[PDB]
């Protein structure tokens, strides 16, 4: 969201001093539309991904969305489009001219909690069809150290219900598995 | 003499002249000795090493009179008083020699240099080569010579025009004959490539229909200097400015020669060979300003493909193609050589 | 007075001559080791970022490590060359002619032979060691089972030398096979090669299809069944035109957010031509952006990005269709067909599995491995067994292995050295005893003895018997047609005309100049 | 080589009379003001320490170190 | 020195003068460190020396050419005879090991004449008019071979040529050699047997394979391959055809811009629309032309967009890319074409038309090399040599390359010689013959002059293991007996010193000029007196 | 003097821009060759495109870098310099009888020498020697000759 | 303790072999055989 941008370099010439006048005009009415478009559909949470080039959405789009009481989140990483794709059921908007209703997801409470002078964006609740369900987790902790190493705890937990999953069926650990194959080779290691 | 600088350039000269100028003299005193060594070369070009010695000479015979109660002005009295005297002295050992009207003084000059004895050849091809200048005029840049790296000495041979390398390879190069019954020599400055022309490079297009047209434009104003000379029938083309592959595929299909690269020195000589002129566009060329010869042949030479131009009944430029073992051979004998020329 | 500068060696005298054979000897006594299936791997280490690499290929061994002597890098260049040309026998070659420098330093010292006789001992040599194993080549080619099977017999042999020969009946199968799939196409890199670590080395297996490591952008299913597969090379994301010269002239920016929706024009216009061709997937080697991938949703066409130009050569010929630009015309354009696709994970990686493709021109192959070096190894080890199996598809002849091809060669040497007679003879009898040391070393890497055992398989073959060979794993002479040890004929060949065109280079040296480094 | 080890580089003519001439002037300048009853006085420090204060004539010039040999 | 600083040059300490005696003794040596180095590389029994260059990367020839000009020297007079067999090399092409042996022969004769009080002119006076009695007795006894017919003057060729292919590395081959560089110059020639062109023959290397599969390909051989390898490799004419009308642009497929810098402004839209349409109208219009004139295979200098990759492959259209323009002029001159600059100039005549193109697959990866094909007798011929070695790839380029250089000079008429040793010994007698008759000072100019060209047959009896002496004195004693000047020195052995039975023969101009520059370079070299070198 | 830059809408106007500035020069320099005048004084670099013409009605060209060189040139002939290409005027034209160009030291150098009548001022001394050092000296010691005539104008 | 400004407290057998340079090319494999172990399965790297 911004003023007109092409990749290919553009040279604007103003021949008349009235000109400038209906430039500054439509500059704000280009962006103006795009959010009239989105006010039709009742959408109050837009998210941006991470720009290049020209910024994700200008200073003067920023009073657009802020009258109509919607919320605005920008910078999120281009890899994480595909979890929020799936998470909240709602298909990603490329264009403003296939932006529509049915593309919209669904949140029943969107809250962005502030404590111990952190925010958090916490969706509660997902209301869509999806056959893929998403998981969010936070974690917390006293440095880097420790929530580095208590993430790392939990990779091994979640891997121990892959092998379940994949493989049906465990075996007894704490000894058992390393006695019992040392003891049932040896009687066959005499035989040969 | 052999000496080498700090550069490691070897260079081997008996030359007074030549000898000083690769050592860097220091001493105040000695820097005279290279100044008359560079003068007596500048002019007549023969006795540098003589000079120096007898300069020399008569330092130390001043030496014990220094070292007497004579003045240091007494003793210029007398070198300046005594050269009065033998300057007529050389006007009584000269004789007017009008008389049997070149060959003896050519062979004396090559005397304590190389090739000295090989005088009976190539002292034959230093007496046409001033007999091209004309009096009042004696060109020194028509006798230059090329120096060859490799071959020998013995395989030199005269040209009555100038020689130049090509120092490029052009794509429709081959394409051209190299064998010409009679060549028509067209001295260029145009420079026939695609490129911005004058100075400035800078395009407007509002339209996409009047794009295509800017193209074609380009290519019809560097096919219409293209056509020209083709239609004066030149078979050769000099130029200075560098000359692309498109301008030289064009004179393939015409069996039309082409060159470029070539120093202004080459081409000065180029003008009085075959007595054409310069024309720096090609709208101004006319059929009487060009220039021919008997014929066009390209020999190659040590691994280096020259231009002859020879046969022209008139000619004031002579080039000579050197061969030698050493890079040192090929720079002693036209040394010889552009000292005999002097002379003569 | 020295004419050279300062910092120069030079040895114009016998430390010449010894420096240039023992230069050899320290080459040939590093590969030396490595040579039969009871060899042993060697280790590298690198002298930056302590990258650790471990090959058995006597050809990556001789360029890694840094040799400033001439007379190794003429064993060494000999070794890229026939990595290069066959993809086999590095080793052999590294070995055989540097016994060839052997013998020969025993005659010039010893028996005080010019060194030009013992160049031209070899020339006779080697024209009796060529011609004997032409009339020992058979061309099963006739017959498609017969031609099929020696392609197994050949992949044992050369992955015998690696770590694999364990697993080596499993994995000639997935070699034989993979050749098949070629149809006489010697071009390697039509097969892809994705190596994983983990898991036991023997799950290595050869999917019919193409397994692609990329994975759908966003919303595309992972598998759907009859999918059309559509290729694309060029542009498609924000085209620029051609020409770099194009600017817009905006008077005022209403008239400017017109000339930017016309590029999205061009987009959708370009995507809606695609769509004609009723393809359920689309894939293009070039990145794509989101605004074009989103049209592909309504379509319900599959996108796939960031594909590289030599995987599209590799997707070109499993999925049999036409890499198609310029969708103007439906006509003469052609597109893939493929019965499955469904994206898999191995590993922590998902994959993207073609199956039921109708080209069977090319395939991947996917390795396991306990770490990263046995990848490594694997991935090099079937480099070099895959090699000769495409260059037997060119000429099909065959010989046997196993020692037995080097010492039919010198049953032809010892014959044509009594008609020569002259000083040559001992160095045409040097190139027989040259031959003795390939099947002489099989048997040093495996704790045997290197003159009895030796001396059995010789007398086998002056009775008649052509057919006799050496077994390492008994220890004795066992016949090499029911054990099925067998080997191309082109690389029976490179090894003997290269180690022979090798040991020519450094007898010709009398004078090694070395000019100060740079 | 060097032939000469001692004062290879040689000072004649002109300029070594002027430098005996003008080190000489030098030793009578310095007691010009040792001469008369007004005459001033003079003090000396030798490298033992001892201070010698006198207006005589011998006493100034034998307690100074001159480098220069005429002088 | 008077104890003032005397400094009559810049870096006087740095520079060192030599003079006397002592500066003529460093010369002679400084020449016989280079010809014992020479003196064993010399003869089919000779040896290869390796190069190590500054880089890393080794050479091993038998050239004096080569070898003196990777080699890093000092002295002066040792980088004089580095030039010698430069001189040897760029214009015959034969005989650099034999110039650089014969001019130190030369400078070991006049170190004994200096030493007896003689001045160093008169030697050199002595050698020149020496040198000229040499080359007019040789002249006289040849003969012209030029009565012969083609049928004949092959065989000529051939005799020549396996001379210089030996005392080179892989001499195994010569003859396989000889026969594919008699035929370059069969196909390329003059229907006059003279002045034939030696820049139409190109040397081009491949590594791998063996030395067996050398072979003579007439065309073009470039390392890039077809753009957008979906099209079959081995293209083919159609059934009834005039050619396969090979195609060559330098200029790359591209909608038409100006050289010099534009700004397009597109102002509407219906202005950008525009330029969609006239975009690909261009490329349609392109790949139009070339199927018009019936081309097929396509060559761009500059290559071409993605764009063009599936217009080409659906009227099948071989093309290649990033061609070298050094590349374009052996292109057209193989097919006889002419290189089209633009569409617009595109016609059926300026096609080009070979017999086949075609890839080889060489070896497992390496890279695509492409392969023209000639149907008749053309003027371009490539040379195809493959070996197991780098090095052997390296040297069997510059040892065919010699070769060719013997084979050129053999088309200048009514010039030929036999080699052996055979050459110097009948010029030796006849300048010893002379030195008696003047006798006077120059008396012993011309023994040393003999003495010289002496040393080249005595050196040839060093690498075979013979007895110079006893060998020289059967050459001198046998062209007293009878006038037949063909006997000469077998290193190989096979008996018959006549060298009409041999077949060995050698150009007479490059037994000419080993003589002059041997003779003209010592010259210089006498007179050399005061050496000043400054420090490095 | 600013942004010197070449303007082509269309392809009309870039067809007769090549032959537009052969044809400025052609008319400026017709009106110089039609005064008669063989030779012209250049201050600075000349380009090509303006040599081409002048060697078509035989003119002279001569070089004169800087200021005080070209300074003491209309002094000989009685020549007033103008900024413009057009054609001199009449009266402001010199007069120099002969222009010969020959080897003295190895060089080519131009004679400017005048004769009797017409006389010209800031008239030159040619100086040869044998050594440069000399001629350093002798160039001072004429200056004090010269300084020597001024003497005889103020008192 | 990393060698840039980076801290890493880990029981995990893996990590502690990855951020931890061994100068033993035989013992910088065991750092892969962790890979191994946590790639395909992710529990009990550090017993294998």
């Amino acid at each position: 969201i911004s003023p007109p941008k092409p990749d290919t370099e553009n040279n604007i010439i103003v021949n008349d001093y009235r000109q400038m006048d209906k430039i500054l005009k439509e500059e704000r009415a280009y962006l103006l539309n795009i959010c009239k478009k989105i006010k039709k559909a009742k959408c109050n949470v837009l998210l941006i991904q991470k720009s290049i080039l020209r910024d994700a959405v200008n200073d003067l789009a920023l009073h657009f969305l802020s009258k109509l009481n919607i919320m605005v989140v920008k910078d999120i990483e281009r890899e994480e489009i595909e979890f929020l794709s799936k998470g909240l059921g709602c298909k990603p908007i490329a264009d403003i001219e296939l932006f529509t209703e049915d593309r919209l997801g669904s949140a029943d409470l969107v809250e962005e909690i502030d404590s111990d002078g952190s925010k958090i964006v916490r969706v509660t609740g997902i209301r869509n069809n999806n056959a893929r369900p998403t998981v969010s987790v936070v974690i917390r902790g006293a440095n880097n150290m420790i929530i580095d190493e208590t993430e790392r705890s939990l990779h091994d937990a979640l891997c121990v219900i892959r092998c379940l999953v994949k493989e049906r069926g465990l075996i007894a650990g704490g000894g058992a598995p390393e006695i019992e194959i040392s003891r049932r080779l040896s009687k066959e290691a005499r035989s040969m | 003499i052999l000496i080498v600088t700090s550069n490691q350039k070897t260079t081997i000269s008996n030359d007074g002249a030549t000898i000083l100028k690769l050592l860097d003299v220091v001493h105040p005193a000695a820097k005279t000795l290279v100044d008359i060594s560079r003068a007596q070369d500048a002019e007549v070009g023969d006795g540098t090493t003589s000079v120096t010695i007898l300069a020399g000479e008569l330092m130390k015979e001043a030496k014990p009179f220094l070292e007497e109660g004579i003045s240091s002005h007494l003793i210029m009295k007398g070198y300046r008083k005594a050269v009065s005297l033998a300057v007529e002295k050389i006007n009584e050992l000269a004789v007017d020699i009008t008389s049997e009207k070149l060959e003896r003084c050519a062979r004396t000059a090559m005397s304590s240099k190389l090739i000295h004895n090989n005088a009976d050849f190539f002292v034959k091809m230093c007496v046409d080569a001033v007999l091209s200048l004309d009096r009042n005029d004696l060109d020194d840049k028509l006798i230059g010579i090329k120096k060859i790296p490799g071959g020998a000495m013995e395989e030199s041979l005269f040209i009555n025009g100038v020689a130049f390398k090509k120092t490029f390879s052009y794509a429709g190069f081959e394409q051209q004959p190299k064998k010409f019954n009679n060549p028509k020599i067209l001295s260029l400055n145009v420079e026939l490539e695609l490129k911005a022309e004058k100075d400035n490079a800078e395009v407007r297009v509002e339209h996409v229909e009047d794009y295509q047209a800017i193209v074609d434009a380009e290519w019809q104003l560097i096919f219409e200097k293209l056509r020209q000379v083709e239609e004066t029938g030149a078979n050769i083309v000099l130029s200075k400015l560098p000359i692309g592959d498109l301008a030289t595929q064009f004179f393939a299909d015409r069996n039309i020669f082409c060159a470029g690269r070539v120093s202004a020195d080459d081409m000065n000589r180029v003008i009085q060979a075959v007595g054409g002129s310069i024309q720096s566009t090609t709208s101004d060329i006319k059929p009487e300003h060009l220039g021919t010869c008997a014929l066009f042949e390209e020999m190659q030479i040590g691994s280096e493909r020259y231009n002859l131009f020879q046969g022209c009944p008139q000619a004031k430029t002579c080039t000579l193609l050197l061969r030698g073992g050493a890079e040192q051979v090929i720079a002693e004998v036209e040394r010889s050589l552009h000292d005999a020329i002097m002379i003569v | 007075v020295q004419i050279f500068g300062d910092q120069v060696t030079e040895e114009r005298a016998e430390n010449a001559r010894l420096s240039a054979f023992v230069g050899a000897i320290a080459v040939g006594d590093l590969v030396k080791s490595t040579l039969g299936p009871k060899g042993m791997d060697k280790l590298l280490q690198s002298a930056s970022s302590n990258t650790c690499m471990v090959t058995n290929d006597g050809a990556t061994i001789l360029k890694s490590i840094p040799l400033d002597n001439p007379a190794a890098k003429v064993l060494v260049n000999i070794s890229k060359v026939q990595d290069d040309e066959v993809g086999d026998g590095t080793t052999s070659v590294t070995v055989l002619s540097a016994e060839l420098l052997r013998e020969a330093e025993k005659l010039i010292d010893q028996s005080k032979i010019h060194p030009q006789t013992i160049i031209e001992g070899y020339r006779l040599a080697s024209a009796a060691a060529l011609d004997a194993l032409t009339k020992a080549a058979v061309d099963n080619s006739h017959d498609k089972t017969m031609f099929r099977e020696d392609l197994i017999h050949i992949a044992k042999t050369t992955l015998s030398s690696k770590i694999l020969s364990q697993d080596k009946d499993h994995f000639a199968e997935l070699a034989t096979n993979a050749i098949l799939r070629l149809k006489g196409s010697t071009n390697l890199e039509h097969i892809q090669i994705i190596k994983i670590l983990g898991g036991k080395l023997s799950d290595s297996f050869l999917d019919e299809g193409f397994i692609l490591a990329k994975k759908f952008g966003n919303n595309q299913p992972k598998r759907i069944e009859n999918a059309k597969i559509l290729i694309a090379n060029t542009t498609l994301d924000t085209d620029k035109v051609k020409i770099f010269g194009t600017k817009f002239k905006v008077d005022s920016t209403a008239k400017l957010a017109q000339l930017e929706k016309a590029e999205r024009e061009k987009m959708k216009n370009k995507i809606a031509k695609i769509s004609k061709f009723g393809i359920n997937t689309f894939i293009n080697r070039q990145l794509i952006y989101d605004y074009p991938e989103q049209l592909f949703t309504d379509l319900g066409i599959n996108s796939i990005e960031h594909a590289d130009f030599e995987g599209v050569e590799r997707l070109a010929l499993v999925t049999g269709g036409e890499v198609v630009s310029t969708f103007d015309e439906p006509s003469k354009c052609k597109l893939g067909e493929c019965d499955v696709i469904e994206e898999i994970m191995l590993g922590e990686q998902p994959f993207l599995k073609f199956s039921g493709c109708k080209a069977g021109e090319a395939c991947t192959i996917v390795l396991r491995g306990a770490t990263d070096q046995t990848l490594d190894e694997a991935e090099r080890s079937l480099h070099d067994a895959l090699s000769v199996l495409s260059q037997t598809t060119k000429e099909t002849r065959t010989v046997l292995g196993g020692g037995c091809a080097e010492m039919v060669m010198s049953k032809a040497v010892d014959t044509e050295a009594q008609n020569i007679d002259g000083k040559k003879s001992l160095a045409v009898e040097a190139f027989a005893r040259a031959l003795r040391q390939l099947p002489t070393i099989l048997a040093d890497n495996a704790g045997f003895d290197s003159s009895e055992l030796v001396s059995k398989l010789r007398s086998s073959i002056y009775n008649g018997i052509s057919t006799s060979g050496l077994d390492l794993n008994n220890g004795t002479i066992a016949d090499m047609r029911q054990l099925g040890i067998v080997e191309s004929y082109k690389l029976k060949r490179a090894v003997v005309s290269s180690a022979s065109e090798a040991a020519e280079v450094l007898l010709r040296v009398d004078n090694i100049i070395r000019a100060r480094p740079r | 080589v060097v032939f000469m080890n001692a004062s290879q580089e040689r000072t004649t003519g002109r300029q070594a009379q002027i430098s005996n001439i003008t080190a000489a002037k030098a030793v009578a300048d310095v007691i010009r003001t040792c001469l008369g009853p007004k005459a001033m006085l003079k003090m000396l420090l030798d490298p033992m320490g001892g201070l010698v204060l006198t207006n005589d004539g011998h006493a100034i010039l034998r307690e100074i170190d001159v480098a220069h040999p005429a002088a | 020195e008077m104890g003032r600083p005397f400094i009559i040059v810049k870096d006087q300490g740095n520079k060192k003068r030599q003079h006397g005696l002592e500066a003529k003794k460093s010369h002679i040596l400084a020449a016989r460190s280079v010809a014992s180095i020479i003196k064993t590389s010399l003869g089919p029994r000779g040896l290869d020396k390796i190069l190590i260059s500054p880089d890393g990367e080794i050479t091993i020839t038998n050239d004096g050419a080569t070898i003196l000009s990777q080699m890093e020297l000092d002295n002066e007079i040792a980088k004089l005879l580095v030039q010698l067999s430069k001189s040897q090399d760029d214009e015959i092409g034969d005989g650099t090991t034999g110039v650089v042996v014969l001019a130190s022969a030369l400078l070991d004769q006049a170190l004994e004449l200096i030493q007896k009080g003689i001045h160093p002119i008169k030697i050199a006076n002595g050698f020149d008019e020496a040198a000229k009695l040499a080359i007019s007795k040789l002249e006289e006894t040849c003969d012209d071979i030029s009565a012969s017919n083609d049928e004949l003057f092959r065989d000529f060729l051939l005799r020549a040529a396996k001379t210089s292919l030996g005392s080179k590395i892989v001499s195994k081959d010569h003859d396989r050699f000889a026969e594919m560089a008699v035929e370059a110059v069969i196909n390329v020639m003059d229907k006059d047997r003279k002045d034939v062109d030696f820049d139409l023959i190109k040397m081009q290397g491949r590594v791998g394979g063996s030395i067996s599969d050398s072979k003579l390909i007439n065309g073009v051989i470039l390392d890039k391959d077809f753009s957008h390898p979906q099209m079959p490799k081995c293209v083919l004419p159609k059934e009834g055809s005039d050619g396969v009308k090979l195609a060559i642009l330098t200029c790359p497929f591209e909608p038409p811009k100006p050289k010099t810098k534009h700004k397009l402004d597109i102002s509407s839209v219906e202005e950008y629309q525009k330029l969609q349409t006239y975009e690909q109208d261009k490329f349609k219009e392109m790949i139009d032309d070339v199927k018009k004139a019936g081309a097929d295979v396509v060559i761009c200098q500059w290559g071409f967009d993605d764009e063009a990759n599936h217009l080409l492959l659906q009227n099948d259209l071989p093309a290649v890319r990033w061609v070298g323009g050094q590349e374009l002029e052996h292109i057209a001159i193989s097919t006889n074409g002419r290189i089209v600059p633009r569409f617009q100039d595109l016609s059926k005549d300026k096609l080009g038309t070979c017999s086949r193109i075609y890839e080889q697959e060489f070896g497992t990866t390496k890279d695509r090399m492409l392969i023209i094909e000639q149907s008749k007798e053309t003027k371009t011929v490539t040379c195809f040599v493959r070996g197991s070695n780098k090095m052997i790839v390296d040297e069997a380029e510059r040892a065919l390359h010699d070769s060719l250089c013997v084979v050129r000079n053999l088309v200048k008429d009514s010039r030929v010689v036999y080699g052996g040793g055979a050459a110097e010994v009948t010029m030796s007698l006849a300048v010893s013959e002379e030195a008696d008759k003047q006798r006077g000072i120059d008396q012993y100019a011309f023994r040393g002059f003999a003495q010289a060209l002496d040393t080249i047959p005595m050196t040839l009896a060093e690498n075979s293991g013979l007895d110079p002496i006893g060998t020289l004195s059967t050459l001198k004693s046998k062209q007293l007996k009878e006038k037949i000047s063909n006997i000469g020195v077998d290193c190989l052995g096979y008996g018959s010193n006549d060298m009409k039975e041999l077949f060995v023969v050698d150009p007479f101009i490059g037994k000419k000029q080993q003589i002059l520059l041997a003779t003209q370079l010592c010259r210089m070299i006498l007179k050399i007196d005061n050496v000043i070198i400054s420090g490095k | 003097e600013t942004k010197g830059t070449v303007l082509l809408h269309n392809a009309q106007e870039m067809l007769d821009f090549s032959k537009g500035e052969e044809k400025q020069i052609d008319a400026m320099m017709k009106e110089i060759a039609d005064m008669g005048v063989e030779c012209i004084v250049a201050g600075a670099g000349v380009g090509e495109l303006a040599l081409h013409y002048l060697n078509r009605y035989g003119i002279l060209v001569l070089k004169v870098p800087s200021k005080f060189e070209l300074r003491r040139l209309c002094r000989v002939c009685g020549a007033t310099p103008l900024p413009r290409l057009g054609a001199p005027t009449p009266e402001e034209l010199g007069l120099v009888e002969t222009v010969k160009t020959m080897e003295i030291g190895g060089d080519r150098v131009t004679v400017f020498k005048q004769e009797q009548g017409e006389i010209s001022r800031t008239s030159t001394i040619i100086l040869r020697g044998a050594t440069q050092n000399n001629l350093d000296d002798i160039e001072r010691a004429i200056d004090d000759g010269v300084a020597a005539v001024k003497g005889l104008m103020k008192p | 303790k990393t060698s840039r400004g980076e801290i890493i407290i880990s029981n995990d057998g893996h990590t502690i072999l990855k951020q931890m340079a061994i100068l033993h090319p035989v013992a910088r494999m065991l750092v892969e055989v962790s890979a191994a172990q946590d790639s395909e399965a992710g529990d009990g790297t550090t017993s294998v």
